[PDB]
């Protein structure tokens, strides 16, 4: 209307919305990682100290998922490159053990 | 990977979550009930748990959108 | 001077003036000889910058036609506009430089709600750079029959914006100044 | 005799029965191994055991039955003798003040 | 559903546009198709499609199932606006006044029904009254100064341009990456012109020009914003000449321009 | 043995905490005060911006503000659903405990956040004024004449840029053409 032939062929900078979008991409991303930690931990059903070794793989196949979604985009499309890959799960390690805790239906958490 | 597919092969993902458990059912039947206790983990067991290990990985990644 | 020009151009120009829903446009009108126009723009519609490009490719593509600039045919708003605006009379003033026999145009413009195909064209011959009407003889819309036909075509056929403006050029950078084809 | 003397005196019957105390009787020392009553009611009697004391009882699955000590004098004189919701409640207000 | 169309639309919906005639004559063509196939969304969904009989017409089925929607609406002041928008339609001027400023005495909110009420008061080209109303509700307003804006538009139609400029500046920064509104207020100071002019317009012109790479319009923008505003004939060589190599610099993307053209 | 008809208790609370979210959201949910609210958005917002403002701009806004702030201040001179919402812990309390490891209040104290995320698939869940107004707007303005200078001298730090960059555009629309 108001400048209706406005049609902009391209949105502005980056912005702090998306940016907290993809952060939840993210969340719930590690939210599917703490989900297949204790679903590994069932397959072995290991309270075992090998149990958060796994996890740190998982987590490590997590980053790595986020490489697959490169375009070589690495800070372009995606703002920063390192920190992002730091994606602080620790409280979900809690959740992912959480998580291993229902893996102990075979019998293994008490 | 495709959506419609990323819902499919997180049902599969589950699927083999509950194959997992009439196995662990067998296991634990074997060792116990069957006063077995070499149950170790059936091969067959161990690599459809990388399969589902793999399946939710594929699953999560398509769940990116 | 007697003169029979593809008002297709300034059917267009009203069509888009619809189009762009109901809404006023800019647009031109020249030639060595009139045989077309051009709408100028979209809505109040040559800045200092637009207007001064404006005659920029005034100079260039009359030019690359060898030309003879005339003035505007341009679209107001009102149900009814006929008559000019400071906007359009500064227009004809400074085209009283263009060409020597200042004319005027006029049509309704009452789609404002509704979506008509009634063949407006009138006459007011600029007469002393005054648009004094001219005898409604002369404001006629010449084969209105045929004229009403394509235009009730073009609207059904959208081709409100089938030609393109070095506006639209403007309004789209890769945009082409005329569409100098059949649309 | 007092080296071996009866059982009856002050005595007193809790839970005897009418026509049914002696079913199941016990009374006795554990001990001065004897029954002590009186069918004809049951009224704990019994006799032959030394002087001194010894703590007697009655007892059989009935509702009321007891013990009672008794001195017995080599004179022969009779003597005797005798929640949830609460812990989860105190958890729940520091939570809602912590979330406050 | 046809859910390529069903996205199709509710983004051409979404888009906010108003190219609707035979677009969303296809539009509402397929909703009273497939409505089944489409479910909930239609609670308003079809209405995309619909409006433009607001604007087109085909009132018969418009009012049908509007009258749907009004009892399915269960009657408010959203209906209400549908019904100012037909008695636009029915031309029901006055009327549209009786049941608007009605609404009015019953909800303040949709200005939109008072922004009709301005557009009606001048539709025919009554601009002043409705514009010092448009003032005074712009006033009343307080979001969208988008709508300032277009009063501005008027405003500087009847070349009220300093206010005008004004506001275009103050939306700008509303619009804080306001880049093709850049390019506006800018082209504003131009029909401006003027040396503080090129100050600022040329300033936010070729912040823009740079900002949209992209912004051939801004090219020549900011140029002659340089090349005219405060560049008359007067204008102080050493600046001017400043200002004129980059004028040639402009020139030389110029060139690039025409070879691009070529290509 | 017995141990999943307890065990599926767990979901059972699982999917009642997130009854309690949406059922109890659709609870909670079950014009000149505004009007002022937002031209003092307007005005904090303008503050904020001010750098973006040019000086020419931002001086006649200053004298806008100048009239005003002054004119600004001068015109702008129970526990129930708490209680609510904690009450059901307790009943549930009783609730599991009749219902009686501690693995209940264990689970129930760890799913919530984890839960409720995938849950949802989202998160589930007038004088003052005026005094600071004038206050800060003055403060404001003189800090934003200078955010003003900075903002007009971009025009002057940007054109050698652009002047250079002017065929680094060209290549930038040929690129995007």
């Amino acid at each position: 209307m108001a400048a209706v032939v406005a049609k902009r062929e391209g949105p502005p900078f980056i912005s702090e919305a998306a940016v907290r979008g993809n952060a939840a991409v993210l969340d719930y991303c590690r939210t599917s990682v703490s989900a297949l930690s204790g679903a590994t931990a069932g397959i072995l059903g290991l309270t075992g100290l090998y149990g958060f070794i796994f996890y740190l793989l998982a987590s490590v196949l997590l980053s790595l998922l986020l490489i697959l979604k490169a375009g070589r985009r690495w800070n372009k499309y995606f703002k920063s490159r390192r920190p992002l890959f730091t994606g602080g799960l620790i409280g979900g390690l809690f959740t992912y053990v959480l998580f291993w805790t229902f893996l102990y239906g075979m019998v293994h958490v008490y | 990977m495709a959506p419609s597919l990323w819902k499919g092969l997180v049902g599969i993902g589950l699927f083999a979550l509950a194959h997992a458990a009439f196995s662990a059912a067998q296991h634990r039947s074997y060792m116990r009930l069957t006063e077995k206790e070499d149950e170790s983990l059936p091969i067959d067991i161990v690599l459809q748990t990388l399969l589902a290990f793999a399946v939710t990985c594929y699953g999560i990644v398509h769940i990116a959108g | 001077g007697e003169v029979e020009i593809s008002a297709l151009a300034y059917v267009k120009m009203c069509l888009h003036a619809a189009r762009y829903p109901h809404a006023a446009v800019n647009g031109l009108f020249l030639a060595p000889c009139l045989t077309d126009c051009v709408p100028l723009f979209h809505s109040h519609l040559a800045l200092s910058v637009m207007l001064e490009v404006a005659l920029n490719q005034v100079d260039v593509w009359g030019a690359q036609a060898g030309l003879v600039v005339a003035g505007y045919y341009h679209a107001n708003a009102a149900v009814n506009d006929q008559s000019p605006g400071p906007l359009a009379l500064k227009i004809a003033g400074r085209i009283a430089e263009f060409f020597p026999d200042a004319v005027l145009i006029m049509l309704d413009n009452q789609k404002l709600v509704p979506q008509p195909r009634v063949p407006p064209v009138i006459v007011l011959e600029n007469q002393g750079l005054r648009w004094v009407p001219k005898d409604k003889n002369l404001v006629m819309w010449r084969d209105w029959e045929e004229s009403r036909q394509m235009v009730g075509a073009l609207l059904e056929d959208r081709a409100h914006q089938h030609l393109v403006d070095f506006d639209c050029h403007l309004d789209d950078i890769r945009q082409d100044w005329t569409n100098q084809r059949l649309n | 005799i007092g080296d071996r003397f009866k059982i009856e005196g002050r005595a007193v019957v809790p839970g005897v029965k009418p026509q049914d105390w002696i079913s199941a009787a016990r009374v006795l020392v554990d001990g001065e191994e004897h029954v002590g009553f009186l069918k004809t009611d049951g009224s704990f009697v019994v006799h032959d055991i030394p002087s001194g004391s010894y703590v007697v009882e009655v007892v059989s699955p009935a509702y009321r039955f007891d013990p009672v000590r008794v001195d017995i004098t080599s004179k022969g004189k009779m003597r005797a003798r005798y929640m949830n919701p609460m812990v989860m409640m105190m958890v729940l207000p520091l939570l809602i003040f912590v979330l406050l | 559903t046809w859910e390529e169309m069903r996205d199709k639309m509710r983004k051409w919906r979404e888009e906010n546009s108003r190219n609707s005639e035979q677009i969303v004559e296809v539009g509402e063509e397929l909703i009273n198709e497939y409505a089944s196939k489409l479910g909930d969304d239609i609670w308003i969904i079809y209405e995309q499609v619909m409006i433009a009989a607001l604007d087109y017409g085909r009132d018969d089925l418009a009012l049908f199932c509007l009258q749907e929607l009004r009892r399915q609406f269960p009657g408010s002041h959203r209906v209400k606006r549908l019904t100012g928008m037909r008695f636009e339609a029915m031309e029901r001027y006055d009327d549209a006044i009786q049941l608007y400023d009605r609404i009015l005495q019953e909800d303040p909110t949709n200005t939109a029904a008072r922004k009709r009420k301005i557009a009606i008061r001048k539709a025919q080209g009554k601009n002043v009254e409705a514009i010092r109303e448009l003032n005074e509700y712009l006033e009343q307003f307080v979001g969208d100064q988008e709508a300032w804006h277009e009063l501005a538009e008027l405003y500087i139609n009847e070349h009220d341009y300093a206010k005008a400029a004004f506001c275009l500046e103050e939306l700008m920064m509303t619009n804080p990456h306001n880049h093709l509104y850049c390019q506006q207020y800018a082209e504003v100071k131009y029909t401006q012109g003027g040396l503080e002019n090129l100050e600022l317009s040329r300033k936010y012109f070729a912040q823009a020009l740079k900002l949209n790479n992209r912004n051939m319009r801004a090219l020549f923008g900011l140029y002659m914003s340089a090349s005219h505003i405060a560049s008359n004939p007067k204008a102080s060589a050493k600046t001017k000449k400043d200002n004129m190599k980059y004028a040639s610099w402009a020139a030389s993307q110029i060139n690039r321009a025409y070879q691009f053209a070529g290509r | 043995n017995i141990r999943l008809w307890v065990v599926l208790p767990i979901v059972i609370i699982t999917f009642f905490v997130g009854m309690i979210r949406h059922y109890v959201s659709i609870l909670l949910q079950s014009q000149e005060q505004v009007s002022d609210s937002q031209v003092l958005i307007r005005s904090r917002v303008l503050r904020e911006n001010g750098k973006y403002i040019p000086k020419q701009s931002f001086l006649t806004r200053k004298y806008y503000f100048n009239n005003p702030e002054d004119g600004f201040f001068k015109k702008t001179k129970m526990m129930k659903g708490n209680v609510t919402n904690v009450l059901p812990m307790i009943l549930i309390g009783g609730w599991i405990n009749m219902t009686f490891s501690a693995s209940w209040y264990f689970l129930n104290v760890f799913g919530l956040r984890s839960i409720y995320s995938l849950i949802l698939g989202q998160d589930n869940a007038m004088p003052a004024d005026t005094n600071k107004a004038f206050k800060t707007e003055w403060e404001a303005l003189e800090l934003t004449d200078h955010q003003w200078a900075l903002d007009d001298v971009e025009e002057e730090l940007m054109a050698k840029d652009l002047h250079f960059e002017g065929m680094f555009k060209k290549e930038l629309q040929t690129s995007i053409f």
